[PDB]
């Protein structure tokens, strides 16, 4: 009796794509023509930060957009000044592979996770001045792949083990657990509002969840491959995802399909790291090929390059306020471009 | 089993009670909001370097 | 110092320990080696990352003298799930550990083993082969209860190598099919190979102290093979 269960669920999907199809009038590069082109956008490393030993796997800007965190297999989780290139925090770390970390919007708080399936919290207010785990959040059964913070409290943690946490710091358990991905769930990112984030995984699909209901509000799936990848458009209604299929595709919110494919016949790797600037007229992509090709979001267009690493650019971040973008790349380096 | 079906079921269920708008709007919707905020993308608009905090 | 950056220059100070602090540990970690431990979880690998932890999260911090030797212990098996052989890639060693006394999962620890030399993410690094839980295998041969017949076809018309090293005492059979399974292992890692890496093959038994010793060996001669290649010398 499960093929009657099947295929009622294939009856819905029908009724979903098709329903996504009636709503599609036009196409985003229709309506956005006569709007000029970007323009060859040319950035420069401004700064170079060289602390790490070994390969740099994630990163965050804070809310004053200048103070950065960065981790590395070195065991590391270095604070970076991006204004004057010092340091003000270097975090030793029990395992050597730390493939996510976040940076507190209040910037009392810095986090770190990876395959020891432990989300670990440390407290950059301390009072001697030296920092360690303020909270370590236990409890999946996967490796720990994106992390986030929607305030000094609550943390949002995607893991392998197809589920999103939204684990409360104070308390240290699990207020909702977001099931309901078939794979590894790779990235995630929170909207402005800290009220809806979505996320990706190895199911090639993207899913809206709600921090405040716990359940799929959406699913856009429309990739080919695993996506690596996501952000938000700054409006909040829109979001950029990146895969393994060499492609970028925009997702809208309000129209549940997606809007532009950013790939070009030339780049055929996969992308590792997405961001938006502040207008979220720039896409921001990382990519296998040692480059970040800002495209132009509206036209699909590749706007510029940022040539430069050594190695696979592995993350990228746009500051709040959208003044300079920071890569850190495996050849242990993370530069400031602006 | 039959119960991840049926949980699948109410999903799509949940997915499609939603209300889907035209490409068009939402187009504008972008369009508008990255126009709108242009001035505020030192990236874009190339800021004077005095400005620009990370100058060399 | 200049312009009165009162706190600046705290902050450039601070940066100063910091910066000491990460020099420091830089030696440690150019020091220490790197090894990639693959391996079924019947392969007793378990056993052998004990006997590290005896004798200087699957991590593996151990000090063979002055040298460090750090085993990330990835599975990279045909069902886990552990796809990070990109990641950790530049490595002193692989370390294969095979349990040679199940004969039936025998040929997909073959297949594994082939996997792993054949992968072109590892084409560099070497492998030192643990054909490990072996005296469990010396008690199968040494009765008829199994044999090596039964999966691999090719026993027969295969006498013990030249200079395969006797055990004083040991069964003459038991060594036999030691061998034969070592250079089963050794017939994959000949192919697909300009001479790059080597797969070290020690015979190796859950009651073995001398593995670190061994691993300290063997990844010296890989360092040495590989500075003597890059000096265009070998």
């Amino acid at each position: 009796e499960l093929d009657q269960l099947r295929q009622e669920a294939e009856q819905l999907k029908n009724q979903i794509r098709d329903a996504r199809k009636a709503c599609a009038d036009a196409t985003l590069s229709q309506i956005t023509n006569n709007i000029d082109p970007v323009g060859r956008i040319q950035m420069r490393t401004r700064r170079t930060l060289r602390g790490h030993l070994a390969k740099i796997y994630a990163m965050h800007w804070g809310t004053d957009s200048r103070l950065l965190v960065s981790a590395s297999q070195d065991g590391k989780l270095i604070i970076w000044d991006s204004y004057t290139t010092n340091k003000v925090h270097a975090i030793p770390l029990r395992s050597s592979w730390v493939m996510t970390c976040a940076y507190a919007p209040s910037g009392n708080y810095v986090a770190c996770g990876g395959l020891d399936n432990i989300c670990s919290i440390y407290n950059l207010k301390t009072r001697e001045g030296n920092v360690r785990v303020s909270r370590e959040l236990a409890g999946h059964t996967g490796y720990l792949s994106c992390c986030r913070f929607l305030d000094d409290n609550q943390i949002v943690t995607s893991s392998g083990d197809t589920t999103c946490a939204l684990w409360d710091i104070e308390t240290g358990q699990q207020t909702t657990t977001f099931t309901g991905h078939t794979g590894d769930v790779m990235s995630l990112s929170l909207a402005p509002d800290t009220r809806l984030f979505v996320s990706g995984a190895c199911d090639a699909s993207a899913k809206l969840w709600d921090v405040r209901e716990g359940m799929c509000r959406q699913t856009f799936t429309g990739h080919e491959s695993d996506i690596n990848a996501i952000c938000f458009f700054p409006n909040g209604n829109a979001f950029a995802t990146g895969s393994d299929d060499a492609t970028c595709r925009l997702f809208d919110l309000r129209a549940d399909q997606e809007l532009m494919t950013y790939s070009h016949d030339n780049i055929i790797c996969g992308i590792t790291s997405v961001s938006f600037s502040k207008s979220g007229r720039l896409l921001l992509a990382g990519y296998d090929d040692f480059n970040c090709n800002v495209w132009d979001a509206l036209k699909a267009d590749r706007a510029g390059v940022l040539a430069g690493h050594d190695n696979r650019v592995s993350c990228l971040g746009v500051t709040d306020d959208g003044m300079a973008v920071a890569t850190g790349s495996w050849d242990s380096f993370l530069k400031i471009w602006n | 089993s039959i119960a991840q079906a049926r949980k699948l079921v109410e999903q799509l269920k949940m997915e499609a009670n939603i209300d889907r708008i035209k490409v068009s709007k939402a187009a504008a919707d972008l369009m508008a909001y990255c126009e709108a905020h242009a001035k505020e993308d030192p990236l874009l608009t190339p800021v004077p370097a005095s400005e620009n905090p990370f100058r060399e | 110092g200049c312009t009165l950056s009162a706190e600046d220059k705290a902050a450039v100070e601070r940066s100063k320990m910091i910066e000491k602090q990460l020099q420091k540990d830089k030696q440690v970690y150019r020091a220490t080696h790197r090894l990639l431990l693959l391996g079924a979880d019947n392969s007793g690998k378990s056993t052998i990352v004990k006997q590290m932890r005896i004798l200087h999260i699957f991590e593996t911090k151990f000090q063979v003298d002055k040298v460090n030797f750090h085993m990330f212990d990835v599975g990279g098996q045909r069902d886990e799930r552990r796809k990070w052989i990109q990641c950790f890639n530049d490595v002193t060693a692989i370390i294969f550990v095979v349990d040679s006394s199940d004969y039936n999962r025998l040929q997909e620890a073959l297949n594994d083993f082939k996997s792993i030399w054949n992968n072109r993410w590892l084409r560099t690094i070497s492998v030192i082969l643990f054909l490990n839980k072996q005296d469990l295998l010396a008690e199968k041969v040494l009765a008829g209860k199994s044999k090596i017949e039964d999966y691999f076809p090719e026993f027969a018309r295969y006498t013990t190598p030249e200079d395969a090293t006797p055990e004083p005492g040991e069964d003459p059979r038991v060594t036999r099919a030691k061998y034969f399974i070592r250079d089963e292992f050794l017939r994959i890692s000949t192919a697909s190979g300009d001479g790059r890496h080597y797969c070290y093959p020690h015979f190796t038994c859950a009651v073995d102290t001398e593995n670190a010793r061994r691993i300290f060996n063997d990844c010296k001669d890989i360092i040495l093979q590989m500075n003597l290649r890059e000096y265009n010398l070998v």
